[PDB]
């Protein structure tokens, strides 16, 4: 028997689903959402970490002369100085008074340690969503994971569960991500082959194991000081340490919803959002013959107390006759008041009481104990406690019935300005019948 | 590394002051989970007094 329903993208939301077989006794499923994951496709850009500055020994030809060599490195530099007269601690070798020549080089490369601390940029897009969740009915119980699109089946003891696309398609990734250790970041990086030094991305690399790499760090030499041999440089300081102290913020104190983000691999999880359509084939084994639960007429509800809460906070009771003892399903058939059992013994004694919660002030509902029908009113005190480290257990509707107390007043005072209206109609057709007959 | 104590809280109406006591300069940070959230982080050194 094909079903199909929609439950709320609410982590620990108790969902109860009614099915009515005109055949056999009414059915009750509880559903509830255990743990969810929103997984991004993540395709990687490049990979930036610390520089490493390598500067070789001057080669200080004197007597001579020596010419520069290009050469295929990173941000590479040379020069050669003319005049140098170097000096050692014995003493100064290099004859030649100021025919002497001193060349300096160095370039950039990837650091010791970029393998263990680097910062990843990927570009995200097309999230898939996953859960994990948890369904009983009649004696079943268990918990299952599912891919939350509408090409997944899973049975679950005879049952097949089909779990549909979600109805909102709202994602906290922008197109652009920058990944570091457990943090995300909403940033927009420059592109391969453009990098700024003093910035973040100053050297790139496409992979971590990728041997080519762009440098820009404006490494510029300076002529040595005379009687010494140090080869001079300076340079931008690393982007990348830049980056570390002035990032700012995250996407874990910031994505809304409030839903945690995580890494390895990137997903927010437990992130309330949208509707999950359900659709359901159960087998007959699960249902009832009509002849084997008992038949309950003369069907009464009342309310006890009445507090709109957080937490159940209202008691009800259902007196009814039956003929013999057995098990009803127990649904309320309106989302303003949600039921905390859905499964009640039912007695010869004729009195069972039940739990439920709601958020308006006058609340009216239908509930159903097997076949029967019975309707109930209340009226419900605000709570005296502000703040309490719970979710809330109904689906907030704030609207009164219409027989409430506020709505009875404006019933009163729209009768009395009606009926004053409609006997000024009526005043003034008469005079004008009589006119008009004249 | 240690684990800073529990701060007190003071109920309102829709509101909450917040009591803060560090032995040292520790990172407090929170946010309102609904659609648009209203986001806040700081580095708490002394004595202080929050409404959140
Ligand atoms: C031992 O010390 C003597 C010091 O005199 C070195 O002689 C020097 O040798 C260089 C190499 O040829 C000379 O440089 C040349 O200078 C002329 C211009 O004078 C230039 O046209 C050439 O192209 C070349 O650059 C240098 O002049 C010469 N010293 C003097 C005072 O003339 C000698 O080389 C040293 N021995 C060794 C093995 O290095
Ligand atoms: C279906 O299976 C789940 C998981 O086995 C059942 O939930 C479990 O219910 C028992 C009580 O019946 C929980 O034990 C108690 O948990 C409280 C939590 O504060 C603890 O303080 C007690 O000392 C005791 O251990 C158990 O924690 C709970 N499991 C989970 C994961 O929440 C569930 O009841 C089963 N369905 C039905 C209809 O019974």
């Amino acid at each position: 028997y094909e079903h199909s329903t929609v439950m709320p993208n609410v982590v620990g939301f108790p969902y109860k689903a009614h099915i009515e077989r005109p055949g056999y006794s009414p059915l009750t499923l509880q559903m509830q959402v255990v743990e969810t994951s929103l997984e991004p496709t993540l395709n990687l850009e490049y990979i930036t970490c610390e520089y490493k500055t390598v500067v070789p020994s001057p080669y200080v030809k004197c007597c001579g002369a020596s010419e520069c060599s290009t050469k295929e490195k990173p941000d590479y530099q040379c020069k050669v100085y003319t005049g140098v007269y170097p000096f050692m601690w014995g003493g100064a070798y290099c004859f030649c008074d100021s025919e002497n020549t001193q060349l300096s080089e160095a370039y950039v490369d990837r650091s010791d340690v970029c393998r263990h601390d680097h910062a990843s940029a990927y570009k995200a897009h097309t999230a898939s969503l996953k859960a994990k969740v948890r369904v009983m009915y009649g004696n079943v119980n268990q918990t299952v994971d599912v891919y939350v699109n509408g090409d997944h089946a899973v049975t679950i003891g005879g049952t097949q569960f089909i779990f549909g696309p979600l109805s909102s398609a709202w994602t906290p990734f922008d197109n652009k991500i920058v990944v570091y250790k457990d943090e995300v970041f909403n940033q927009d990086f420059p592109p391969y082959g453009s990098g700024q030094p003093g910035r973040f991305g100053d050297i790139q690399s496409r992979t971590v194991e990728s041997n080519d790499l762009y440098a820009n760090t404006a490494l510029k030499l300076a002529r040595p000081s005379p009687g010494m041999v140090h080869v001079p440089y300076t340079q931008t300081p690393s982007g990348f340490k830049y980056w570390l102290k002035e990032k700012g913020t995250a996407l874990n104190t910031k994505a809304p919803f409030g839903c945690q983000i995580k890494t390895n691999p990137v997903r927010a999880m437990n992130c309330a959002v949208g509707n999950i359509p359900v659709s359901m084939n159960l087998p007959d084994s699960a249902f009832t013959r009509i002849v084997e639960a008992p038949t309950i007429i003369d069907l009464t509800c009342t309310v006890a107390t009445c507090t709109h809460s957080s937490d159940f906070g209202g008691v009800l009771t259902l007196t009814y006759k039956t003929d013999k003892n057995g098990d009803c399903s127990v649904h309320s058939h309106s989302n303003v008041a949600t039921l905390q059992e859905a499964t009640a013994k039912v007695k010869t004694a004729g009195k069972v009481t039940l739990h439920f919660s709601t958020a308006s002030a006058s609340p009216s509902f239908v509930v159903s104990l097997c076949s029967a029908r019975a309707t109930c009113s209340a009226s419900c005190e605000p709570p005296k406690d502000h703040i309490v480290p719970y979710a809330a257990s109904h689906s907030n509707v704030v609207f009164p019935d219409m027989s409430g107390t506020a709505l009875s007043w404006v019933q009163k005072i729209s009768g009395g300005l009606g009926a004053f209206a409609i006997g000024a109609i009526l005043v003034l057709v008469v005079v004008t019948c009589i006119g008009l007959r004249r | 590394v240690p684990m800073a104590r529990e701060p007190t809280v003071i109920h309102g109406k829709r509101e909450v002051t917040l009591h803060l006591h560090p032995d040292h300069p520790t990172l407090f940070s929170y946010r309102t989970l609904g659609e648009d959230p209203q986001y806040h982080e700081e580095w708490v050194t002394a004595a202080v007094e929050r409404t959140i």
